[PDB]
RNA sequence: GAACUUGAGUGCAGAAGAGGAGAGUGGAAUUCCACGUGUAGCGGUGAAAUGCGUAGAGAUGUGGAGGAACACCAGUGGCGAAGGCGACUCUCUGGUCUGUAACUGACGCUGAGGAGCGAAAGCGUGGGGAGCGAACAGGAUUAGAUACCCUGGUAGUCCACGCCGUAAACGAUGAGUGCUAAGUGUUAGGGGGUUUCCGCCCCUUAGUGCUGCAGCUAACGCAUUAAGCACUCCGCCUGGGGAGUACGGUCGCAAGACUGAAACUCAAAGGAAUUGACGGGGGCCCGCACAAGCGGUGGAGCAUGUGGUUUAAUUCGAAGCAACGCG
């Protein structure tokens, strides 16, 4: 079987990265990257906006907060239902991080996903948010489950 | 390995004999089996009679 | 006072561990369900490190810093234990393995699927 | 009737052994007891709970009581007819093996019935009780759980004497004797070829393992420790069930043991091996099978097919995957 790899596109026309083109691909409805990219770039020029600065630092001070080091797996041996955390691996720290903003932006409510999207960057920059709960749940689900590693 | 007793020729081990007895007897005190002493299933028997006997007379540790 | 013996109980249930005094007397004692691990984990290694740990904080604020330390019976978490009373702040100098040996004795409970 | 020494046995000389019976003693550990340390758990489980615990436990140190088994040696090692026998020491005592040559000179083998031994459980009487532990109780599990698991715990396990007289009491292989290739460990001996030795080799016994020729066997396999080739003697079998039952008798305090059918019923029961299939057996591997994700279905509305039911007819066919937007 083997292990098999993916890959992704490097620039975006303005904010030339690559996991912003890879946060294009997440939060794609049935196959529109057009959509996907307009509420990217509205919402980047919104945290340009209403935080003076550049949004590509703010967006990886989210993602900083948001990218969890320890999962928790699963292990059920006997009758135990045992969880056992793992450390990540940092592309599923990336991933995570990235289902994480998408989901819990989505999930927030305000009048246009770049809304939700542009106020989640900015409770994930100053660390307490929706996402960032999960963050921390997850953390504690392996602070709880340490007596196995 | 070799035997101890065919080699000097030394017949009925004399519980006296501590220090003899002390060399065939393990570390913590237990008596060590044959094929770490290489001696004959006869003196190993002669020996742990002897050491058995010496134990009893505090001669000989038990535990340690 | 400077100097006592670590007396260390690690079983498949619990690995409890007393620093007593050379004469035997108990400055501080904490287990692995003291620690609060209720369950299995108990037997885990990680909960003995974590016993030997505030062991090792109770007799540091009782002010004794050279052990003699002694494991006692079956279990896992002997060795993480041993580890955990170095790196707290103690010296472990001597390792006494002594888990209770029956010569012959009485006769064991029955084996278990029975 | 006379002779013989090989078989048998006595004599002498060593050797080894948990061979037995009686008494005495030890060291771990377990439990319990008293006191110090000290604080909140311990115990246990797949998960927990019952139990134990602030009236101070578990841990830990010291002391004491008491019972039972004797780590390491320890070994397809030893002894015993078999059951069986593992601390040590003495008392009494049984057998074996080895070397013969001193003696006897066939004294030998086997043995129904009889007499004895005879694991464990059980029984009687008197002690004993530490651990374990039927029964019994609580907690779990479970649909139930008179179970496995957990926590407790009675008889019993232990000892003295008496009874039982049974085991998958097994080598599932009666005892004796002789003959019939090898290789190889090992236990207790003996002798030899150089060496005073250590030790190597050779040779021979008796016991104990494995692999193996001939031979045997249905096959598995046995094979000088026979399941070979023979002779002697004893015990036992004649399809499966009913049935080791019932009746009778003997023995037993009892439980039961031994002896032991018949009516009736079946055409099989059975052994060993082969091919498969299966396993809540082991190994290896693979697949959108699982996980990692993404989107759904199950909810609503409608489209469509199918079961029932209404029917005059609701035509027939498909029916787990592999029927049901199928013909």
């Amino acid at each position: 079987k083997g292990p098999v790899a993916k890959r992704d596109v490097l620039p975006d026309p303005i904010y030339n990265s690559k996991l912003v083109s890879r946060l294009i691909n997440k939060m794609m409805i049935d196959g529109k990257k057009g959509k996907s990219q307009t509420i990217l770039y509205k919402s980047f020029d919104i945290i340009k906006e209403r935080t003076g600065n550049d949004a590509m630092e703010v967006f990886e001070q989210a993602l900083k907060n948001i990218m969890p080091v320890l999962e928790v797996k699963a292990r059920r041996v006997g009758g135990a239902n045992y969880q056992v955390p793992v450390e990540v691996r940092p592309e599923r720290r990336t991933t995570l991080g990235l289902r994480w903003l998408v989901n819990y932006a989505r999930l927030r409510g305000e009048k246009t996903m770049e809304e939700r999207l542009a106020n989640e960057i900015l409770d994930a920059a100053n660390n307490t948010g929706a996402a960032v709960k999960k963050r921390e749940d997850t953390h504690k689900m392996a602070e709880a489950n340490k007596a196995f590693a | 390995k070799v035997c101890y007793f065919t080699s000097n020729g030394i017949t009925h081990i004399d519980y006296k004999d501590v220090d003899l007895l002390k060399k065939f007897v393990s570390e913590r005190g237990k008596i060590l089996p044959r094929r770490v002493t290489g001696t004959n299933a006869k003196y190993q028997r002669k020996l742990t009679a002897a050491i058995k006997r010496a134990r009893q007379m505090a001669l000989l540790p038990y535990v340690s | 006072i400077e100097s006592g013996i670590a007396h260390i109980r690690s079983t498949f249930n619990n690995t409890i561990v007393t620093i007593t005094d050379t004469h035997g007397n108990a400055i501080s004692w904490s287990s692995a369900g003291a620690l609060g691990f209720r369950g299995s984990r108990k037997s885990t290694p990680f909960a003995a490190q974590m016993a030997a740990e505030t062991a090792a904080k109770g007799s540091i604020e009782h002010g004794l810093k050279t052990l003699e330390v002694t494991v006692k019976g079956p279990g896992s978490g002997r060795e993480a234990a041993i580890r955990a009373l170095q790196a707290a702040g103690l010296e472990v100098t001597a390792i006494r393995d002594v888990t209770p040996v029956p010569h012959n004795g009485c006769r064991p409970p029955k084996r278990r699927r029975v």
